[PDB]
DNA sequence: ACTAATAGATTAGAGCCGT
RNA sequence: UGACGGCUCUAAUCUAUUAGU
């Protein structure tokens, strides 16, 4: 039987109303046919209903509404199969466009009273319930059972999250490898004024009063007067593979506090293997980032996704600020960054407008674009084909891989 | 190879107890929790302030579309959301004059410029609520722009912190926002351009008027029932740090109870943002009373989380005031360790929802990311995940994972499909904002009705 | 005991732009 | 302060170690 209220409308604007008053209608128990909402010959199956599924015929009326010729054939049906039905009371027009003067419109529906929607759609739903009930249009229950599965077909369904396998890329970059084994020397009293170690070459820390450093005794010596001459077999040595793994505990120094002292070193050999590498650098507020200059590029690029660029007045450069963290994973925790420079030869001295720059700059830039630039500016750091070797000593070094760990995910989207 | 396990999207319970993941579209298609018979506007500003005022609800009346529709889900009108009532013609309007606010301004005193400026609003409200008989559920204050800008010991912290002992529901509104298209940066164009996200902006307004009117848009029911999902927050007051307390649990009918539990708690310590083992004891003790008195028996589980990791002695006292048969879990949630997520092939960000297992004892959550719901990522740029630590106790790392994720979906304050950190730790970042504007308050108000 | 330095750590804030 | 988010600039604490008071 006629059971079902059809719903006419334009086809790629009042798709938000008819959404709405559909569900909403099917809320409420009724039977409610929607192209939008069960869309799937096109005329054949909306005339069956029409001239044999529809009980009334909602016209969500609008100013191209009543323009759009497929939905005057919809009416024109209509208003024939309200002569089979002599249901005077079928076509129940939906003005919501307060554009329309509401009386513009067809004959077929000039003459009849519309259902207001135009100064706000809750009247206008009260006003439809009003009706409905007056016509006796038979309801359903309101279960949210059948009504929820087109709940979700309709918006719930969408909810669905892809099951597919992504691979993401991030900014670790993992420590390929450490020394054998970690050196605590004694220079206290060959240190000619207890100095700090910006002489050194080598990554080197004085925990208490013995430098431990992964550079052998013997390789301070130009830098180093009076340590020049340091006798072996009194250096403490611990397991850096102990070490890691938390296994090392004395009462000399500790795991945390030893971890502690690498993770110092190995900022200190970046910092160092930095100024190695033909690159400026920047003053960060808590980091140093590096900002690529004009010459040390190529067309200010390189690895195919430029490090380095220019603005409308200043030139942007994409910097980087590294911090190598061991947990969980040893890695090398990489930071992206931009700096404005005048002229591609100083940057601005003004932490406002290089900021003001950054930000307005990060608009332009997309996912892609923030990964290309990272992977670009890390591969340029590869000294072999797949590392890069920052020196912890003369004789020993960390190497760090030249790509970032890669992270696999259960799900994507579309 | 780095694997990554997922944690769904929670379901938040609208009317009817039926159950959608996006606000903005839950109700829009349901409606609200617990509906309202209407709400009575109060405004404090100008015949210009009054005059956008009534411009802008009307607006609101009728559907709002924003440009991009697909995105950002259309607003169907204030009735037509959430059932009740708002006229624009039920204004019981207290005027403010310019020439008043300019005598306030001249004065050399900057803080006692401030004070006077918040000083009349709420004397002005605080008159009206005594001596007008029409009731009015939220004052809106229509604030000029000269406020906002001369004015800068804040203006919002003291003005809501003043009426905290008089229990009055209040919400500012700069006429910048109501009035964008007539605030333009002398280019031409507005100041801040909503026209793409006229509706978004509806749907916030919308949702703040409704909450503190008494209604509940939203309520959660994706949580474990005995378990008080409890947040510290520590502000800075030049030197003493000040804690706060907001707290979510299911009530026997499994129905979320979300309140603060605050009451003022200074703490001076060599270490900073810890807390000394009495006010320790005095806090666990308010938020296991309030849950006794909700629900009758004592919690399961006390969640405690915060952004700080908590030391010895403070747990020690937690535990030493906790009963018996009940279990604490102190978790971290610190969001500075860059770990950014870039796609291989394509331009848009990581799902929301991805989470990074370290290990037992911690975990990487992308409570920001990009929302299918919505197809409209939650991040311009890379979302930075939050480093979930369960500094003590025992703990499932999926469970704490879900938890947060749940309970970053209940911020009332904006009608967004999410929010990056859970929702009780910034609730409480916004009462210790407001809580140390004011002098210490006697027991202030427990409600957010008072403070968002 | 208390100050200074070198760190990394852990937390605050202030703010300034984007949408 | 309708909001959210990224970022930038400061600041302190904690811990270790040395120096000094
Ligand atoms: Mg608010």
């Amino acid at each position: 039987a006629r059971n079902k209220i059809f719903i006419s409308h334009a086809a790629p604007d009042d798709n938000d109303f008819t959404k709405w008053l559909a569900l909403k209608l099917i809320a409420l128990g009724y039977e409610v046919w929607c192209d939008v909402l069960f869309l799937d010959d096109f005329w054949k199956v909306i005339d069956k209903e029409i001239r044999e599924g529809a009980i009334k015929f909602l016209l969500a009326t609008s100013e191209i509404a009543i323009k759009r010729d497929g939905v005057l054939k919809e009416i024109a049906v209509a208003e024939k199969v309200k002569k089979q039905l002599k249901d005077d009371n079928f076509i129940i027009p939906l003005i919501i466009d307060e554009n329309l003067s509401y009386d513009d419109l067809p004959p077929e529906i000039i003459r009849l009273n519309a259902v207001d929607f135009k100064k706000s759609w809750a009247v206008g739903l009260q006003d439809l319930l009003k009706a409905l009930d007056d016509q006796k249009v038979e309801k359903n229950s309101p279960d949210p059972d059948k009504s929820n599965a087109l709940y979700q077909q309709i918006f719930l369904h969408n909810k669905g999250i892809i099951e597919r396998e992504e691979i993401y890329d991030s900014n670790w970059f993992s420590i390929l490898s450490f020394p054998k084994e970690l050196r605590f020397h004694d220079y206290e009293k060959l240190m000619p004024k207890g100095f700090d170690v910006r002489e050194l070459t080598y990554p080197a820390v004085r925990y208490k009063n013995y430098l431990c450093t992964f550079a052998w005794e013997y390789d301070f010596m130009h830098q180093l007067p009076k340590t020049e001459t340091y006798n072996s077999s009194q250096t403490i040595r611990i397991p850096t593979e102990e070490i890691l793994s938390g296994k090392y505990d004395s009462p000399f120094i500790g795991n945390f506090e030893c971890q502690r002292l690498i993770v110092q070193l190995l900022n200190k050999a970046f910092e160092l293997r930095m100024k190695e590498k033909g690159v400026r650098e920047y003053p960060m507020s808590n980091k140093m980032g590096y900002w690529f200059e004009k010459g040390k590029l190529e067309k200010d690029k390189f690895n195919k996704v430029l490090l380095v660029g220019k603005q409308k007045d200043k030139h942007w450069h994409f910097g980087i600020s590294a911090a190598g963290k061991l947990y969980p994973f040893p890695v090398l925790m990489i930071s992206s960054h931009i700096f404005f420079t005048k002229d591609g030869k100083e940057l601005i001295e003004s932490k406002k407008i290089q900021h003001a720059a950054r930000r307005r700059q990060g608009k332009n830039w997309w996912n892609d674009d923030w990964r290309n630039k990272l992977l670009a500016f890390v591969k340029y750091l590869s000294d072999d084909e797949n590392s890069f070797y920052l020196e912890v000593g003369s004789e020993e070094k960390i190497y760090i891989s030249n790509e970032p760990v890669q992270f696999v995910g259960k799900v994507s989207y579309n | 190879m780095k694997e990554l396990i997922y944690i769904h999207e929670p379901n938040i319970l609208f009317a009817n107890g039926q159950k959608c993941a996006d606000p903005r579209d839950g109700l829009a298609l349901f409606g609200p929790f617990t509906k309202i018979y209407g709400i009575k506007s109060g405004v404090v500003g100008t015949q210009y302030g009054l005059s956008i005022f009534k411009n802008y609800i009307n607006h609101i009346q009728k559907p709002i579309y924003n440009a991009n529709n697909i995105t950002r889900p259309m607003f169907p009108g204030f009735e037509a959301v959430f059932g009740c009532k708002w006229d624009a013609d039920n204004v019981v309007f207290k005027e403010v004059t310019k020439e008043e606010i300019e005598k306030i301004l001249y004065t050399e005193s900057n803080h006692k410029r401030t004070y006077d400026l918040v000083s009349l609003f709420i004397n002005k409200i605080i008159t009206a609520n005594k001596n007008e008989d029409e009731k009015v559920d939220v004052w809106f204050l229509v604030i000029p722009d000269e406020i906002y800008q001369y004015c800068r010991a804040q203006f919002h912290d003291q003005l809501k912190a003043r009426l905290l002992e008089h229990t009055i529901p209040t919400q500012i509104l700069r006429e910048s926002t109501l009035a964008w298209r007539d605030f333009k940066n002398k280019f031409g164009a507005p100041k801040r351009d909503f026209s793409k996200i006229e509706g978004h902006l509806a749907w916030t307004i919308s949702t703040a008027a409704f909450y503190k009117a008494g209604g509940k848009p939203w309520k959660l029911s994706d949580i474990r029932s005995g378990v008080c999902y409890l947040g510290l927050v520590y502000k800075q007051i030049e030197p003493k740090n000040a804690c706060c307390a907001a707290q979510m649990f299911l009530d026997n009918g499994d129905g979320t109870v979300f309140k603060g539990e605050v009451g003022p708690w200074y703490n001076q310590e060599k270490h900073e943002f810890h807390l000394n083992p009495k006010e320790a004891k005095a806090l666990l003790t308010q938020a296991l009373n309030s849950y006794k008195e909700q629900n009758g028996v004592f919690p399961k589980e006390i969640f405690i989380h915060a952004k700080t990791k908590f030391n010895g002695q403070e747990w020690n006292a937690f535990q030493e005031v906790t009963p018996e048969g009940t279990n604490l879990v102190g978790v971290t949630i610190t969001k500075t360790k860059p770990l950014k997520l870039f796609k291989s092939e394509g331009n848009y960000p990581i799902m929301r929802g991805n989470a990074f297992i370290v290990n037992e004892r911690s975990a990487f959550l992308w409570t920001v990311g990009y929302v299918p719901k919505t197809e409209s990522t939650l991040s311009m740029e890379v979302p930075n995940p939050i480093f979930i630590e369960i500094n003590k106790g025992e703990a499932d790392i999926e469970q704490v994972l879900k938890d947060v994720l749940a309970l970053t979906k209940l911020n009332y304050n904006a009608c967004i499909y999410a929010d990056g950190v859970p929702v009780t730790l910034r609730f409480a970042d916004k009462i210790g904002e407001i809580l140390t504007a004011s002098t210490e308050l006697k027991a202030p108000p427990l409600a957010f009705k008072y403070y968002i």
